[PDB]
């Protein structure tokens, strides 16, 4: 059970990394803003700095506080 | 070899040709700038892609762009 | 320049000791590069692939395995002594090529005698997306 | 004469420029009819290190 | 301790999501390098100019994200 | 005094003064008062 | 010719340049537009070459820099003496060194730190120290805390004097360049004067002060009734009973009857059985002979009175035909380049620190130091690492000299130019011997691991199986053991108990015992030789290829510390000599970590232990001859068999070592961000954060920028080294305190 | 008694942990005379241990199956039951100081930006204006709310550097 869990978890994570990498490959290779102008994709690309900044904020906040209590304990 | 392209944003400080130690870039007369000069790359097959012209480029964004790919015996910088 | 100069086999070479950094088997198989200059006196310079060599009063000859070594030596000479040298390329079959300015007054000048090549009249960033040139063989910057 | 006033604060709308949606000061505007005659100076440097750049007429409007 | 390790897991997922999402959104353009779409998906760098452009590609974002994926799993 | 207090106003000294103030404040709170867990007044 | 050329008041004493932090560099004198201005400010702070091109101002700057460092070290030493005077159990430790652990740091009861005040004995609680200051204060005869207070106050006074001296010798009376270029006077004054005068003063202090105190200390006399050393100094009657040669009273010294001084200037091999350290009479004759050797060597060079040696003549006269011009210009380089002399001095200082660590682990020169396993291990490891750091810095500053101060005009066919000429041959042969040593050391380790894993221990490279006996080292051991018999007949015994036949022990614990060398020691020693050859290959390649290379011919014009020349030629990343030093730091770290692991395991398994009536039992089970031949044996029986006290240190006196261990793990792991990653991703993330701060108008006037590539590499190597050093420090100290 | 956690006053493992800590602390007490200064420090440590165990109990704190007190994080559950002192009131306690630092940093950034060469002000701090803003930041949420409504807190993205995608 332990080997099965760990194997499929690592497989799932590698497949996650591949999914995001191939999404980036979509964004650089074949993406026409003129074809989809003003849609959900173009609007997500419109405020991408907000998304990245909020992800950085929540990651920094979780890491800061979690490491704080782990070191404290 | 590598592809070196110069756009119309160049205004001719004739300093991108000094930073390239491979004689890839040359300066031709032009009329789209005050200095009446424009960078050109006649020996673009002798470029390695060291991007020193990009470091020397003062325009934002850069007038000269070097694109990697299709490497050869001269663009790889081997003396062997 | 006004007339394209051909290097002379007779010209001397600077005195130098044995340096491990130098010509390789690529000089035999592939092409190699040759640098020439005319000296006013005997001065000490540093080779781009070796140590220090005392050069000869008059014509001189250097053989470099790479063009980057030749232009490094050219820039060193021009900076240190206002020397203005020129280098060549010698192929495997004996063909001689002239890469240091064919116009003769260096890439820093213009001379109104060379044609603009690989120049885009559009601004950087105005190039089309790779989807518009997909399955065509032409890059967006190559247009 | 064909561009903005010298010394006036202007806004740059060039997308690929580092100073997109920023405010710069006009230092010189060329009257010879070149590609990018409006030359402006910015208070903050770019990543290269320079602080001045040139733009076309359509890339320069007055900021609100 | 189960709660703390769960929030550490959430931190790992959040940071991996942050880097992968940022690499996907910055895959075609960025303020340091707008023309990333012209250099292909997997290219080394742009050079030492503009302060240094090491690991600027979205492929490099994936490559840095695999370490965080390995740590999270 | 002006020439020295201009140096006194730069960031490394500010990097000490805030640090000394906050550190000493927390030392005195953890010293005079014991180690608590609940803010039940 | 040699004189004192000094310029008076070149720099005004004011805070005008303190007001503007960026003043040494004209590039930083404009303002902090980007956040890299601060890192360039703290980076080019002491780089005096680009501050100005004048060598005289650079020499004054480095002179007062050395003055400031000397004042800082004197402040630190005075603080250590004050800590031993006030918060210590030195009085208790003097009356019982074998049962009371040394302690000189007392923590506050502020937040749970009272558990760190360990029960070290003698009615005292505090941090159990490891520097061995108590052993030094027992060797140099020190009884009460009043004397330590006086030493601390004198050290503070001399530190203030050194800082005032730096201020004077820069701002008030700065020497000229000709004053610093008097190399012959410098060498004579720092050979006869500094080294010789210090050695003679220490020999006199040992003879008149330390010898009677140590003679009364090991005889069972309590230190309270031991007479103060001024009584021994003034009164010949008190010093006459302890040493009968003092009744002669300097008569044998001038009458050439030095054999009468054989009571307190002895020539004895071994250690004092009562204390475990070297005999103080042997150290007295040693420092006296060292003072003689440095007084005679300090009158070699010619300065002002005709006689002597001219270093330029000595260098230019040694010319041999396979070298062309022999040492022709090196006097001109070493009198004009600070970095070349820095490289030479740092290399010799680091190597001599390595010798210091080896020769303290071999012969303990302090009373009750051999039995104090923690002090010996800490001294060996600390001086080991400091020597490695000085050697790596020597390589770095040699590369800096190569980039900056090297010119081809003075050197044409000398040794330096010819080393530049055949650098490819040197690098290729070093690579060959690197691969050869790596294979027939580490492949031997892997093969032993495989044959252990395959159930065939008879095919291993061990003592039971086919063996690689270190015959040369064992023959040297036997020769040194039999050296007092024939080649040094006046020696009482062997110079060290590494190769002896007897075991000394103080307080029931083994002080120093004979060391046996087998196949495992052969494997580890050749592993060390391989690792040092790799590190010297990296440093020497970085030095040699700093000027020019077949890849980048114009590397000289690109400076010493530059990140790259771009992705050209396939990518010239880390091509600078600074990055060569950056990799050599990690290779140094691996080398010295394996070296100190070998030291700790060998000394705990074959030297350190508690003596019994039925034989000698070591700290471990003597498993170094059976487990050091394989990687898994090394792992399980050194890093897992030990470190069981670090994990269970919580709730005890050494829990801070476990906290330090895990924090070191954190910092070592945190460094790999700055090592694996680059700058463009971090710059884009910083751009997104800048947009976030721009949205609600908290945009800093200084533009936030990512760290430079060289800056990122420096941060990564610094955090990595700090984490690894603190990891090994915490593990070693906790293991040697909870057990030894 | 929520989530299967007994109160600390009526927990056997909590008292067993207290007895174990008192035993090891008194173990070191036998190696020193009572009139010594290490004895006084150990006595003060034991008094601090007893005071901490007493104050941690009878305060609504609870623990389960370990003898180590637990904290309740859900609001409402920490309000109906007396557990708001664990994290509910420290939440607003930290946020007040966190908003204090953010507000005084914002006011200093705004004040310095309307000045010639504002990049120097970040490395050359001025004491009287920073200390005046330090003591004029007690009402940070009142200044934050009024700036939020009127656009002085935020900035429209037409003067904000945005990525070129
Ligand atoms: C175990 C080692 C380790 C640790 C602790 C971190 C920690 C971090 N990395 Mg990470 N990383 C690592 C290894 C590690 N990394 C490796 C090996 C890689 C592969 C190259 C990466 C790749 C990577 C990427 C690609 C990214 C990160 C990011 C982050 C941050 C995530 C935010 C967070 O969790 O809150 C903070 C987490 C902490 C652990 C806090 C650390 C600070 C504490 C409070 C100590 C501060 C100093 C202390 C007060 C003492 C002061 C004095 C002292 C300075 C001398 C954080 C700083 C992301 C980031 O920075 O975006 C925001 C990001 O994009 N990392
Ligand atoms: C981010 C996580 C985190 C959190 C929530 C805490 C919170 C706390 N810890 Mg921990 N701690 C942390 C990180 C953290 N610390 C780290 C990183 C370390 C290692 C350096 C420690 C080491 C540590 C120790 C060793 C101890 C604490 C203690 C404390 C308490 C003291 C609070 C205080 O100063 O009085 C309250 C302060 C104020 C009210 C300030 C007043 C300001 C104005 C005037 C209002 C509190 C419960 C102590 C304690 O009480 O034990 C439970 C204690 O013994 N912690
Ligand atoms: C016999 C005379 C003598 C002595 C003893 C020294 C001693 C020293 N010199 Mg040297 N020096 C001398 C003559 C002497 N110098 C001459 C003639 C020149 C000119 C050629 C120099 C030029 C020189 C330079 C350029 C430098 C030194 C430095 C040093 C110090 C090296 C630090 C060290 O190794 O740790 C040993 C440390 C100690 C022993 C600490 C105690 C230091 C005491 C206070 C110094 C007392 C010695 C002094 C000569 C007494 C007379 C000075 C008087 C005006 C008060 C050391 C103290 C370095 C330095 O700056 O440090 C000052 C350095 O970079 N020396
Ligand atoms: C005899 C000793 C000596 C002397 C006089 C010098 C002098 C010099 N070196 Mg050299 N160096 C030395 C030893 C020495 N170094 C050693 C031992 C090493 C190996 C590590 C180096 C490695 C080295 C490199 C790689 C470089 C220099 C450079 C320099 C120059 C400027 C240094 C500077 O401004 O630092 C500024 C001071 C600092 C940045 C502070 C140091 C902070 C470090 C990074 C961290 C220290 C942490 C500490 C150990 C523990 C604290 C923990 C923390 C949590 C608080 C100057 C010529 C540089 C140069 O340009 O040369 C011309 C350069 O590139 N040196
Ligand atoms: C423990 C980690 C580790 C290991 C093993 C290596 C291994 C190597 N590095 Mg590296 N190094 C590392 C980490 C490591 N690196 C890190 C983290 C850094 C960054 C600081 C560097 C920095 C660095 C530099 C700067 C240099 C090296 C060099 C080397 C080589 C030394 C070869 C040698 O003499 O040994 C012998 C070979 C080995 C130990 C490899 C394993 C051999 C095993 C025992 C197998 C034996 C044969 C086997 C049966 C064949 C298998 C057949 C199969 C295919 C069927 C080798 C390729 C140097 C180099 O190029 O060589 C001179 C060099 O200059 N490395
Ligand atoms: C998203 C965060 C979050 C989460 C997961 C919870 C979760 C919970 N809250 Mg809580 N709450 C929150 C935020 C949150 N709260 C906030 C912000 C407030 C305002 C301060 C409250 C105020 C609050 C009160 C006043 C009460 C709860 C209660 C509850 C519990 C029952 C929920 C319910 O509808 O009954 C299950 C219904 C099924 C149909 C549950 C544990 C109740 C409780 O403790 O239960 C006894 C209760 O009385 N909450
Ligand atoms: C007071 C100034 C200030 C303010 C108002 C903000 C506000 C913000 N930052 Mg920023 N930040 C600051 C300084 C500031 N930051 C500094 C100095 C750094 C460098 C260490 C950062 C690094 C930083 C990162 C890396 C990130 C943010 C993010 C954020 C957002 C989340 C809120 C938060 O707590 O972030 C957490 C902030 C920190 C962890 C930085 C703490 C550093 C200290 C507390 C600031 C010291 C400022 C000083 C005391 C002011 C001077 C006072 C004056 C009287 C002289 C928010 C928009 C995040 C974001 O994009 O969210 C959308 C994000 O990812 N910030
Ligand atoms: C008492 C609190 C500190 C002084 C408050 C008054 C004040 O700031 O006056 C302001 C004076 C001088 O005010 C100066 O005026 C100039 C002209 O406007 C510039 O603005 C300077 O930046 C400013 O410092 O500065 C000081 O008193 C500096 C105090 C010391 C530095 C900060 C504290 C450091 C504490 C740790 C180190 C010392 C111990
Ligand atoms: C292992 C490394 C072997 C290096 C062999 C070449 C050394 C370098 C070399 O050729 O040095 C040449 C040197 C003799 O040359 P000269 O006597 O003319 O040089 C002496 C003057 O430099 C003083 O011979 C040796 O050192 C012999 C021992 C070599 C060991
Ligand atoms: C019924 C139920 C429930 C609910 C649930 C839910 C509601 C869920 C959800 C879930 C979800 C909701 C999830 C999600 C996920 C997601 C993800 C995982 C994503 C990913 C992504 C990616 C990977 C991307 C990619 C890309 C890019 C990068 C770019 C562009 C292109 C693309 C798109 C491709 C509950 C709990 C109440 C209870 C129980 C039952
Ligand atoms: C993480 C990272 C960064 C980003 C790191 C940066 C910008 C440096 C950040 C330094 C901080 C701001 C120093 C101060 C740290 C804390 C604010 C201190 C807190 C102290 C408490 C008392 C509050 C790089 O720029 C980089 C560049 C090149 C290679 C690798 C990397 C790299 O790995
Ligand atoms: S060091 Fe960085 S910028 Fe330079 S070639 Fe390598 S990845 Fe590119």
């Amino acid at each position: 059970q332990a080997s099965l869990y760990t194997h499929h978890q690592y497989i799932a994570g590698f497949i996650m990394c591949g999914a995001f990498a191939h999404g980036a490959i979509f964004f650089i290779r074949d993406y026409d803003p003129e074809q989809n102008k003003g849609n959900v994709l173009a609007r997500v690309l419109d405020h991408k700095e907000a998304i990245i900044s909020h992800l950085s904020w929540v990651s920094l906040f979780l890491g800061f506080h979690t490491l704080g209590l782990y070191v404290h304990n | 070899a590598h592809v070196v392209k110069i756009y119309d944003t160049c205004i001719g400080c004739t300093q991108c040709v000094r930073a390239c130690p491979l004689d890839v870039l040359e300066m031709v007369p032009w009329d789209g700038c005050k200095a009446a000069q424009m960078a050109s790359s006649p020996r673009t097959e002798d470029c390695v892609g060291c991007k020193r012209c990009e470091t020397a480029c003062p325009t934002d964004f850069l007038s000269v762009r070097v694109y990697l790919g299709n490497e050869s015996t001269r663009s790889l910088g081997l003396a062997y | 320049p006004w007339k394209q100069p051909e290097l002379d086999p007779d010209t001397p070479s600077p005195i130098f000791g044995g340096s491990t950094g130098g010509l390789l088997r690529k000089a035999q198989v592939e092409e190699f590069y040759v640098t020439t200059w005319e000296s006013p006196k005997e001065q000490i310079f540093e080779m781009p692939t070796g140590g220090a060599a005392i050069m000869r009063k008059g014509p001189n000859l250097l053989k470099l395995a790479r063009k980057e070594h030749c232009l490094a030596l050219t820039t060193q000479l021009r900076t240190k002594f206002r020397m203005s040298p020129c280098f060549y390329r010698v192929y495997a079959d004996g063909k001689v090529e002239y890469l240091h300015p064919k116009d003769g007054v260096y890439p820093e000048k213009v001379n109104a005698g060379r044609v603009g090549v690989n120049q885009n009249m559009r601004s950087i960033g105005k190039n089309v997306d790779p989807i518009k040139v997909k399955f065509t063989g032409s890059e967006p910057f190559e247009i | 004469e064909i561009g903005p006033k010298r010394g006036s604060l202007v806004k740059v709308l060039r997308p690929e420029s580092y100073w997109y949606n920023q405010v710069g000061k006009v230092v010189s505007v060329d009257q010879s009819g070149i590609r990018y005659p409006v030359v402006v100076r910015f208070e903050n440097q770019n990543y290269a290190g320079v602080s001045t750049n040139n733009y076309a007429l359509d890339e320069v409007t007055d900021p609100p | 301790g189960d709660f703390l390790v769960h929030h550490a897991i959430a931190l790992g997922l959040h940071t991996t999501t942050l880097i992968l999402v940022k690499g996907a959104l910055d895959a075609r353009g960025s303020k340091l390098m707008p023309d990333k779409k012209d250099f292909g998906y997997s290219f080394p760098c742009d050079g030492p100019g503009r302060g240094g452009t090491c690991d600027i590609s979205a492929y490099d974002a994936f490559y840095l994200a695999v370490f965080w994926m390995l740590n999270t799993i | 005094m002006k020439d020295f207090t201009t140096y006194l106003s730069t960031a490394p000294v500010v990097g000490l003064g805030w640090a000394i103030f906050t550190s000493g404040l927390l030392i005195e709170i953890n010293r005079f008062f014991p180690d608590p867990l609940v803010f039940s007044f | 010719k040699v004189k004192i050329a000094v310029d008076r008041n070149p720099v005004e004493t004011n805070f005008e340049k303190w007001a503007k932090p960026g003043h040494f560099s004209r590039a930083l004198a404009k303002g902090p537009n980007t956040t890299t201005w601060i890192w360039n400010l703290h980076a080019d702070a002491h780089d005096f070459d680009n501050h100005t091109s004048d060598l005289e101002e650079i020499s004054r700057k480095v002179f007062s820099a050395h003055f400031g460092q000397l004042g800082i070290i004197l402040i630190w030493l005075s603080g250590m003496y004050f800590h031993g005077a006030r918060f210590s159990n030195y009085e208790g430790w003097l009356s019982d060194p074998t049962h009371i652990k040394p302690s000189a740091q007392v923590v506050w009861p502020i937040v749970g730190q009272e558990i760190l005040n360990g029960d070290v004995g003698g009615g005292f609680q505090g941090i159990q120290i490891t520097s061995g200051f108590f052993q030094l204060w027992r060797a140099s005869g020190i009884t009460s805390e009043l004397q330590l207070y006086s030493t601390a106050i004198g050290g503070l006074v001399l530190a203030a004097a050194c800082f005032f001296a730096g201020w004077f010798h820069y701002h008030k009376a700065a020497p000229k360049l000709e004053w610093f270029q008097n190399v012959e006077s410098m060498l004579n004054h720092h050979l006869a004067g500094l080294l010789g005068l210090g050695s003679l003063a220490w020999a006199g202090h040992q003879i008149h002060v330390s010898l009677p105190v140590n003679k009364l200390l090991d005889a069972g006399v309590d230190p309270k009734e031991i007479p103060l050393p001024h009584e021994f100094l003034l009164n010949q009657s008190i010093i006459a009973d302890l040493y009968p040669s003092f009744s002669k009273g300097l008569a044998p010294f001038f009458t050439l009857n030095w054999a009468e001084y054989s009571d307190f200037l002895t020539f004895k091999g071994g250690l004092n059985p009562v204390t475990g350290g070297l005999w103080l009479s042997d150290t007295a004759h040693h420092h006296l002979a060292i003072a003689v050797l440095f007084l005679v060597a300090g009158h070699q060079y010619r300065t002002n009175w005709g006689i002597g040696h001219s270093i330029k003549d000595i260098l230019e006269s040694h010319k041999g035909p396979f070298t062309g011009n022999g040492h022709a210009g090196l006097y001109e380089i070493l009198t004009t380049s600070w970095h070349a002399q820095l490289a030479i001095n740092l290399a010799l200082f680091g190597s001599l620190s390595i010798i210091v660590a080896h020769h303290m682990y071999a012969m303990p020169p302090y009373p009750y130091l051999a039995t104090d396993y923690g002090t010996q291990l800490s001294l060996f490891t600390h001086h080991m690492w400091i020597g490695g750091f000085c050697v790596v810095g020597a390589g770095a500053h040699a590369a800096i000299f190569m980039v900056r101060d090297y010119d081809p005009t003075n050197n044409y066919n000398n040794l330096l130019d010819r080393v530049i000429r055949h650098r490819d041959a040197i690098i290729s042969h070093l690579n060959w011997v690197s691969i050869f040593l790596g294979f027939h050391s580490f492949g031997l380790y892997i093969h032993n691991d495989t044959m252990s894993a395959l159930g065939r221990p008879q095919d291993m490279f061990s003592d039971t199986a086919i063996q690689l006996q270190p015959v040369f080292a064992q023959w040297i051991q036997n020769t040194h053991f039999t050296a007092p018999q024939l080649t040094a007949p006046n020696a009482l015994a062997a110079t060290s108990l590494t190769w002896g036949g007897d075991v000394v022990a103080v307080g029931g614990k083994v002080a120093m015992m004979p060391i046996a060398l087998g196949t495992s020691d052969f494997l580890v020693h050749h592993i060390h030789a391989f690792t040092i050859h790799v590190t010297v290959l990296i440093l020497l390649k970085g030095v040699l290829f700093a000027r020019s290379s077949r890849l980048i011919p114009d590397k000289a014009n690109l400076g010493f510390r530059f990140p790259c020349d771009g992705p050209g030629r396939g990518g010239t990343c880390q091509v600078s000599a600074w990055d060569h030093v950056f990799l050599g730091l990690f290779w140094m770290y691996n080398s010295l970590s394996i070296v100190i692991f070998h030291f700790s395991w060998k000394m705990q398994s074959d030297v350190w232990g508690t003596v019994t009536d039925s034989g000698v039992s070591h700290i471990t089970g003597g498993n170094f001859a059976q487990s050091a031949n394989t990687i898994n044996g090394w792992l399980r029986d050194f890093l897992w068999a030990q470190s069981s006290q670090v994990i269970q240190s919580y709730g005890s006196a050494l829990s801070a070592y476990g906290l330090m261990f895990l924090g070191a793990h954190f910092v070592w792991a945190f460094s790999l961000m700055f090592l694996f990653s680059g700058r463009g991703y971090w710059q884009e993330l910083i751009e997104s954060i800048v947009w976030a701060h721009n949205k609600l108008r908290v945009a800093p006037s200084i533009q936030p920028r990512a760290l430079s590539i060289t800056q990122g590499r420096a941060v990564g190597v610094a955090h990595y080294l700090l984490g690894g050093i603190a990891t090994t420090w915490s593990f070693f100290l906790a293991r040697i305190i909870a057990v030894g | 008694d929520i989530a299967g956690l007994t109160p600390c006053s009526e927990s056997k493992a909590y008292n067993k942990l207290e007895r174990k800590e008192l035993k090891v602390l008194d173990k070191r007490l036998k190696k020193y005379e009572p009139g010594s200064a290490p004895y006084l420090a150990l006595q003060a440590t034991k008094e601090r241990t007893e005071n901490r165990f007493k104050t941690y109990a009878k305060q609504g704190l609870l623990c389960g199956n370990d003898g180590l007190p637990h904290l309740i994080s859900d609001p409402g559950l920490a309000l109906r039951f007396n557990h708001a002192g664990e994290v509910f009131i420290p939440t607003f306690g930290f946020l007040y100081v966190a908003g204090y630092i953010g507000h005084v940093g914002r006011q200093y950034i705004i004040l310095s930006k309307e000045d010639a060469k504002p990049t120097d002000k970040e490395i050359i701090l001025d004491v009287p204006l920073a200390l005046k803003l330090a003591f004029q930041g007690w009402a940070w949420p009142l200044a934050s709310i009024q700036e939020l409504r009127n656009g002085s807190l935020l900035e429209k993205d037409e003067n904000i550097t945005v990525s070129p995608r």
